[PDB]
């Protein structure tokens, strides 16, 4: 979650 | 050709998502999962550890940006969506901007119009703020999550927007009807955008590449490869000559902008793949940089022969 790049 | 290694010159022994120097490269600030903005004196750190300021926050922090004219002011973006401007002398929040409806990933203070700051969010909006006004000055409704926003270093009329749609959207804020140009090439979300100069823009992506772009002639220039970045925000920092980024192998990578493979790297039991570099920041155009990783360790590194 923290520091994880999003997706669409 | 003058450098082959990164030397550790100082260390401060969780995840730090942002590490940034103030205007004069005298203080630096860290922020992330611990809901605490810490300010350190760079010279003290190199010559020794204790922060000189600590500001508690309500939410986890994604990004910091110091004001370029009011040297004691710093902005943060947080996982609640709030964009805060802080006075590190008084420890008080000066502005709390609350229009974003989801986590804000990025905030950037303009160098040339220092009261202007821009933020981007999972709510798919870019918001431009003025520190003398409570409501946003410009709102750009985009189709996809915004991971990073950055002002052009030479003019507050241009911003680069790194989007989860895999593109960099380059806007002239005087006419947001259409971006000036949308740069395609990355195969995954664009996690960072950073300017080397008025005309040179770099980007990072979870396709394990960095890319260099010409924002004057709207051209791709170069793709950089070697590091591992498929999941996390691992940091990007650039100066006139060099790009540095983290890796999901607990290594920092440095690229010269003219060379596609790294000129050097530094590794910060558990596999390398269990920790990642989470934040990086050059000390302006010098070979010194700040780095932090997912354990919360901070290292000052210097390019060396």
């Amino acid at each position: 979650g923290f520091g994880v790049v999003p997706s669409f | 050709t003058r450098y082959s290694r990164l030397r550790v010159i100082a260390e401060i022994r969780n995840i730090v998502s942002s590490i940034e120097f103030d205007r004069d490269d005298e203080l630096f600030a860290t922020a992330g999962v611990s809901r605490c903005i810490k300010v350190f004196d760079f010279s003290s750190v190199v010559n020794e550890q204790c922060p000189i300021v600590e500001m508690s926050t309500r939410s986890k922090l994604s990004c910091l940006s110091w004001n370029k004219h009011e040297k004691n002011h710093i902005a943060s973006s947080d996982y609640e969506g709030i964009v805060t401007v802080w006075d590190v002398t008084t420890r008080q929040s000066l502005m709390e901007y609350e229009e974003h409806e989801k986590r804000a990933w990025s905030v950037d203070f303009s160098r040339t119009e220092p009261s202007m700051l821009v933020s981007g969010s999972d709510d798919c909006k870019v918001k431009v703020w003025c520190t003398r006004q409570e409501a946003s000055v410009i709102n750009i409704d985009m189709k996809a999550n915004i991971c990073c926003v950055k002002y052009n270093p030479g003019s507050s009329n241009y911003i680069a927007v790194g989007s989860a749609d895999h593109h960099i959207h380059y806007y002239d804020l005087r006419n947001i009807s259409q971006p000036l140009h949308v740069f395609s090439g990355h195969k995954k979300a664009v996690s960072y955008v950073k300017f080397l100069s008025n005309n040179e823009l770099a980007s990072a992506s979870t396709d394990s590449t960095l890319r260099l772009w010409d924002v004057k002639d709207n051209l791709p220039v170069r793709t950089f490869r070697g590091h591992t970045n498929e999941k996390n925000f691992v940091g990007l920092t650039v100066n006139s000559e060099y790009l540095a980024c983290g890796s999901e192998t607990n290594e920092v990578y440095v690229y010269h902008k003219e060379i596609t493979r790294p000129v050097t790297s530094h590794r910060f039991e558990e596999e390398a793949g269990s920790y990642f570099i989470s934040a990086v920041c050059w000390k302006s155009d010098s070979p010194t940089m700040l780095t932090a990783n997912s354990q919360g360790t901070i290292k000052v590194l210097v390019l060396a022969a």
